[PDB]
């Protein structure tokens, strides 16, 4: 009988594979046993999307031709002049140096994993994801290109991503996933990042663009929607497939959910700060985004996973509670250390602060407003605060240890341990537990503060590290927004 | 404007406006300061140029003459598939495959369609290369060629689905030839042997130059002419995509080989050692196919065409 | 423990040997969140506790209004979360302040600005 | 899941659009195609016509309460038209390159090549006639919906004539010699004279609707099936099967053109018994001339039964409009 | 023996035509003799571009894809909020009602003329131009669609074009060309409008857009550039062809040059006012535009043509002189009658007036600045000037007779004649001369002021004419910019 | 003369019969460019020259400062470019002011504002 669409698509993908006779299957696919995951039957893989190559090329070429027409029009018409305020471009300096390089890392990681799985069906989904991430990487370089001509801090993204202190947060997140085996890579990136936490990254950046006049970024976001629909479906297929294949997979997957929930939460702390502080026109608060995208949507997903014996991630309560504090703790960290970053910070306008009091009724006026009162009096007196002493970094997530106890918002949630005669420090219980399960991995970390003190950052004094190692142009890319070349150029554009 | 391009592009090309290809393709990858060693490799770092014994001062010496970043790739492919799709509809609506004799249809299932398995092998090998090469200029050419192999595999599969009225029985018949027919076993063994090669440049050499460099000429040029003598000339309109793809593939594969071979005598001596081991195996894999169809002369012609191509790199074969 | 295709055992990147004779020391001053995180210092294991205070800790904290009023030293000290009584004229190393220790120093009466521990 | 801050517009579309379809957002086709032309207060009478003003609906005897009743089912405004054609020409250009590179036409015997030059290629002259007739209508019809469908179709006819030309150029190796030969058949072979006379007769028709009917329904509605369906099958028996890939553009074009030509006939015939009376009179005069012009071509190729079936197919088609023609 | 590119293109166009046997050529092609133009050999026609249909479709589809992607992005991103000032949109009100409808008339005119010529080469070139003009007409409807949603005056362009007084200026220009025979049509539109005078329309609108943040118009402009290269080349081939075909054509063509130079010039007076006064950020003065695109570029063209016996157009001296006056004369006319227009007028800012002093060093401070000083005081006093009496219009170009004598900027260049018992009035000698040669034509003109007085504009009180006949919403579309709904909506953005 | 395919002769659109017993009259007042063009008026041919001045011309020219001072009846007149002496109490028709005539009135000593004839 005539094939239905699902059996037809299988004949055009998985049927091209065969059982080897001349080489051992374990030599052709050597990476899929060492994690403990047991696969019972690859044929139970359900294709998360059914796109043959002809249809992929046709549809993506249509989106691309439209995207590039818009990008050229943006540039030809000096569309950077129509953003809300030059402060907004700081969100893009963060994006190009901390998020774009991840797109490119995902391209390589998915390419490799689209070779490792013995299931032909899983390999094709992974490979289509790989070439989409390549697209995301390159179209972002093209999107930001025109901003790089007119604003500072966008000029050496990949160079800074490997070196700069705060960019070790996204870098080590993705190094952790790509050093892991293939099932953990998929659980980390496809399920945790691309399915569970995706909206917390995507919605703030892309709707921030829409509210702040950035036609290039919003066009890139519209263009990436159909791609992310496939990526979310792969993430959902991945956890269900793995959980159903063998009861022994369930506790392994549980531990990965706990680890990558917690690493993903620490990585997203950078976005909380962006959306609450770096956007002149606000979309929603971090607290509202967390509540909708994780507490509501994620709660329903984790209720779904209960049928497999899965519970919600460990410490998700700590993360739900931190939503009232996160963006304010981080902005204040970046403010005092922006002599050593490739973006500017500033004190929020009085109107932004009243918006903060409303979005954060239980915390902002008590804990955060007085900080800005003090820092502004200091700045007004010609004593704009910069902190010239290096901070303690977490051994796992590598963020400075700036976070506070759930029960006590004024007390740092520092933890420390002894492991084989050496001392290690963490920002929280969540990072402590990750280290304790895999110490051999985390003791390898390239912690930027420690590396500066070892003399591995081509400089002992911090001016030389910032200018010569980081390629941050002192007086141009760093320091307060007020009085910066970006502010002067904006005021003259205007 | 305060500057014309990104710092990493300006270091290579000058502070002047750069091309879409340049901005998409150079120095975008992570290069150093990796936080953890791979749990799946004891010898190499993440993004480690030493995954190959080939040595280059700058892997960005390998540039694509087609200038394919993602947008230009899919743009070019969308144009090519428009014509292929129309030829598939034309052949299907006029019964051009189903009206052929039963012997002719069996020749197509036995000699042509099992090449979809070889394309799968090439898809997997190129995915490996994309995950292993460091330079973005090199890695993206390998993912594009990989996805192209999948697409070529899918067009071959559709030739069989057209013969069987979209039931899958012809693909079953054709897979049994790949698995059990003696004529296919040297090629199946060769493809399985490539899947176990560790050095990614050895793999790109073997798959993208030696196997494809003889196989594509043999099949889509020499056997193509032969099929016309067998009454199957109409299949040529379904395999035109493969001829156009292959002519285009020569541009980047020859550019890559010139840059690597021209780098050093030590690189050339490595490439020659690999040619001497693998080139004869590619010839022996194709011999039963050629003698079942066009004849061995067609294969010797394809082997001599590859030999002449390898002289562009100061290398040689028999 | 880490799953790997080999024996996944490496030396820690931040062992004391990598610090050219010095050692890392962290100092936490609670209720002074003006400094977002504990300080990470590189220090000579031979320097005296009173030199650490006067040459390093006092300069590091100078931006906070409470700094000028603080007698660190006669304040309350923890070392690796354990009660600690410093010896002013004794070296860091002889009193057990080893590589990557954290000192916590609490200064009664100086609790930061604005009832916010800032 | 991107949030957006969109505005409150003062109105949704143009007044002339809102009058016709309601105050709500309009399609690209609607904004491009309705009430955009000049309709009244013309300043000067044409120096080239004693009887009608500029933009005068009385250039045809057909009457419509509203000529915008005739609308395009394909919804072609300019960009939709060229977008669709660009896709079509992609496949046609590739089929031409393939036949040229493989010598599919030049490897044919000289006798088979002459049959193409004699039976197929002179149809470019008919295309030229149809280009000219549709340019005339596009200039005479008052409604934008009607005149745009005629300029698009006239430009398609020129494109089709160019493809038929290139087949001859393929046969002579880009020298023009085969085009000279084929033109000599058009001018002097008795087989072509009824067609050539009929085409010349159409070029002198004054009434533009009479003209669209004769050209776009009666001639095309018998010719295209006879040539690109019935003759196309018969080419296989002559060894000329490979020209089928060169004429696929014409089969796809024809199938699409039935959409708008049938919608236009339905609206004009359904308007009034008078319109219908008038249309029947024009079919009675012209349909047998169309048949008689195709007869020597059918006789020289696929046989008169091929033409009788095409006539029957046109007849069945005309019955949908409550109109008659004398085939099955 | 392979065909070269020129000869191959000819085999794919003109070789498809044939000498008729069954009908006479003159019944197939009945319009080619009456104008007195003689054609000696159509084979002498040199194709102005060589574009087969496959190529035309391919290349135009790529432009259209990109254009529509930008239009969509402009609208999704509320791009109208990024223009320099809402005063700018008045330039678009004049465009959608005055110029877009000429695109549509040209589509019709070129379709007709692509049937009428007996040389198949000329027929294909005209047909390609006809379909290009349909493209301009439709994409302009789609470009202006977003502005129509947010600003007034753009909602009934076609309706107003046929009726509104000032729009009879472009309507009559094109009705004159379309009612003429095929050779005059081409000479008027392809040569005079599309080649000689083309940058005086195209540049001000498209540059003005660029300088004022109008991405949709700018993008249409960039898109139309390759179409215009063709249209310009058709214009050039047309006059060279006709001039070379017979020496008896040279006097006929010279009279067409004189007529169409003058009619084109009068039409362009609307553009002078748009670029000097309606663009918040200025590109260049009308003075500068005219100097470069006519005096320089045109000057060079007419030296080319001297080889054929053609001299530069009659009255060109008067037009060169009038460049110091034109935009100011028109702005003050529109200012006083903008109660009866679908767009706003205003007094220019002191900074714009200073610019005008610099660009019109011999005329502006003497004749025009003092007007704005007077009008501004009156406006300030609650007495904003509106002229409630209708003007005399010129019988040919239909503009009110507002223009002055060369070297006497305070005296109107009014002319009048008597023809078969009737009196007729003109703005100039240029228009008087066009009338005297073809009176039987111009006596038919629908002159909006006369038709209002005959009771043919469905109203006798002018409030009724403006609202019910013109569909201008009184209080929304018309009157001063200051106070207008457009201003208040702009401030509110 | 017009070339055409036929005998190209038409009635003027603006013949007097088309104005319902009324007539068109145009009036130009030199050096008063405030009004951009000569006025186009629709008048009863029987009306007296005096009433043209008082009931039409006076209110039409009201916006101009010079208006209130102008003595139009006694000013310098042209009719169709020819010296003309109005008769106040005679009708327009009976003194030769026919359909589409233009009158030019020059008021010496009132030549508009700013030496700009405005
Ligand atoms: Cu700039
Ligand atoms: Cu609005
Ligand atoms: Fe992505
Ligand atoms: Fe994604
Ligand atoms: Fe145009
Ligand atoms: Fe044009
Ligand atoms: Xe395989
Ligand atoms: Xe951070
Ligand atoms: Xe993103
Ligand atoms: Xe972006
Ligand atoms: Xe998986
Ligand atoms: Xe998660
Ligand atoms: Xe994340
Ligand atoms: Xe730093
Ligand atoms: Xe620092
Ligand atoms: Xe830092
Ligand atoms: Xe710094
Ligand atoms: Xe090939
Ligand atoms: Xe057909
Ligand atoms: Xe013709
Ligand atoms: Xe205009
Ligand atoms: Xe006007
Ligand atoms: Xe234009
Ligand atoms: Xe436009
Ligand atoms: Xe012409
Ligand atoms: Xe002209
Ligand atoms: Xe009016
Ligand atoms: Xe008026
Ligand atoms: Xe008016
Ligand atoms: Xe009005
Ligand atoms: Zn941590
Ligand atoms: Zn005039």
């Amino acid at each position: 009988k005539k094939l239905n669409l699902k059996d037809k698509y299988q004949y055009l993908t998985r049927d091209m594979a065969w059982e080897p006779t001349y080489q051992d299957k374990k030599d052709i696919f050597p990476e899929e046993d060492f994690e403990g995951i047991k696969i019972t039957d690859w044929s139970q893989w359900e294709d998360p999307f059914r796109l043959t190559m002809d249809a992929y090329w046709k549809y993506q070429a249509e989106k691309e031709k439209k995207l590039y027409a818009i990008f050229d029009a943006f540039a030809q018409n000096n569309g950077h002049q129509n953003i809300s305020d030059a402060r907004y471009v700081n969100a893009l300096k963060l994006f190009i140096s901390g998020i774009s390089p991840l797109e490119h890392a995902a391209f390589q990681g998915y390419s490799k994993v689209g070779r490792q799985f013995s299931g032909a069906g899983a390999r094709v989904a992974c490979q289509m994801q790989a070439i989409d991430e390549l697209r995301h990487s390159q179209t972002q370089q093209h999107a930001m290109s025109h901003y790089n001509k007119h604003f500072n801090g966008l000029h050496d993204g990949p160079h800074m991503h490997d070196r700069v202190w705060y960019l070790s947060v996204p870098k080590s997140f993705f190094d952790d996933a790509r050093s892991a085996g293939p099932f953990e890579f998929l659980t980390a990136i496809s399920f945790s990042f691309e399915y569970v936490l995706t909206n917390l990254l995507f919605v703030p950046f892309m709707s921030g663009a829409a509210y702040n006049g950035d036609m290039a970024t919003v066009t890139f976001g519209f263009s990436a929607q159909s791609d992310e629909a496939r990526h979310m479906t792969l993430g959902l297929e991945v956890i269900k497939f793995i959980l159903e294949q063998h009861e022994d997979n369930v506790p392994i997957v549980q531990r990965w959910i706990d680890k990558w929930f917690w690493r993903g939460f620490r990585l997203l702390s950078l976005v909380s700060m962006m959306m609450d502080y770096m956007l002149p026109n606000k979309v929603m608060s971090w607290s509202e985004a967390w509540e909708v995208y994780y507490e509501q949507n994620g709660g329903a997903l984790f209720k779904d996973l209960e049928r497999y014996g899965i519970r919600p991630p460990k410490y998700q309560d700590v993360a739900n509670d931190a939503k009232h504090h996160l963006s304010h703790q981080l902005w204040t960290t970046f403010y005092q250390y922006c002599q050593a970053t490739n973006f500017h910070t500033w004190i929020p306008e009085k109107e932004e602060m009243d918006w903060m009091s409303e979005k954060y009724p239980d915390t902002f006026d008590k804990y955060y407003r007085p900080r800005y009162e003090y820092l502004a009096k200091e700045a007004a007196a010609g004593r704009r605060f910069y902190n010239n002493t290096l901070p303690q970094l977490c051994q796992v997530c590598q963020i400075p240890t700036i976070f506070t106890e759930k029960d006590a918002p004024t007390m740092l949630s520092h933890r420390q341990i002894e492991h084989e005669g050496e001392r290690y420090h963490f920002c929280s219980d969540g990072c402590c537990d990750i280290f304790k399960h895999e110490p051999e991995k985390y003791i390898q970390a390239w912690l930027p503060v420690h590396q500066i003190y070892q003399g591995n950052c081509e400089g002992g004094d911090l001016e030389t590290v910032v200018q010569k190692y980081y390629h941050i142009n002192i007086g141009e890319d760093n320091f307060d927004y007020v009085g910066s070349p970006d502010q002067k150029h904006w005021l003259s554009i205007k | 404007p305060i500057r014309h391009t990104y710092g990493h592009i300006a270091r290579r090309f000058g502070d002047k406006p750069a091309t879409r290809y340049q901005e998409a393709s150079y120095d975008i990858e992570a290069k150093t300061n990796f936080h953890y060693r791979p749990q799946w490799d004891s010898e190499h770092t993440l993004n480690d140029p030493t995954r190959t014994a080939i040595r280059m001062e700058d892997w960005c010496a390998v540039s694509d003459p087609r200038q394919f970043y993602y947008g230009a790739y899919v743009g070019n492919r969308a144009k090519m598939q428009e014509s292929a799709e129309t030829s598939f509809g034309f052949c299907e609506k006029r019964n051009l495959l189903t009206r052929l004799s039963e012997e002719t249809q069996k020749q197509l299932l036995r000699l042509l369609v099992p090449l979809r398995h070889v394309e799968l092998g090439a898809n997997m090998n190129n995915a490996k290369i994309a995950g292993d090469a460091t330079a973005t200029t090199v890695s993206q050419m390998h993912i594009y060629t990989g996805m192209d192999r999948l697409g070529i595999g899918q067009y071959l599969s559709r030739i069989a689905l057209m013969i069987d009225g979209s039931t899958g029985a012809a693909l079953d018949e054709s897979k049994a030839y790949w698995m059990d027919d003696e004529m296919w076993q040297p090629m199946r063994k060769l493809v399985e042997d490539t899947l176990v090669v560790d050095d990614w440049f050895e793999l790109t050499l073997v798959q993208n130059i030696l196997i494809d460099g003889m196989m594509y000429p043999l099949v889509y040029d020499k056997m193509d002419q032969w099929f016309e003598s067998q009454g199957a000339e109409d299949v040529s309109m379904l395999t035109e995509f493969m001829r156009d793809w292959y002519k285009e593939s020569l541009r980047w594969t020859n550019a890559m080989m010139k840059a690597v071979a021209g780098e050093s005598e030590t690189n050339r001596e490595l490439l020659q050692k690999w040619i001497d081991h693998w080139e004869p195996q590619a010839y022996e894999a194709l011999k039963p196919l050629a003698e079942a169809s066009v004849g061995i002369d067609g294969l010797n012609e394809a082997r001599a065409e590859l030999s002449a191509r390898l002289k562009k790199f100061e290398l040689q074969s028999r | 423990s880490v799953n790997a295709l080999y024996d996944y055992k490496f030396e820690p990147k931040d062992k004391v040997e990598n610090f050219h004779g010095m050692q890392l020391l962290y100092v936490y001053w609670p209720d002074h969140l003006l400094f977002c995180a504990p300080f990470a210092l590189l220090v000579q294991p031979g320097m005296t506790f009173s030199a650490l205070v006067d040459e390093i800790l006092k300069p590091a904290t100078a931006a906070h209004p409470d700094s000028a009023k603080a007698d660190f030293l006669n304040a309350e000290w923890l070392l690796n979360d354990e009660p600690f009584t410093p010896k002013a004229d004794a070296s860091l190393k002889e009193q057990g302040i080893d590589h990557k220790s954290m000192l916590t120093v609490t200064t009664p009466g100086l609790k930061g600005m604005a009832n916010a521990g800032y």
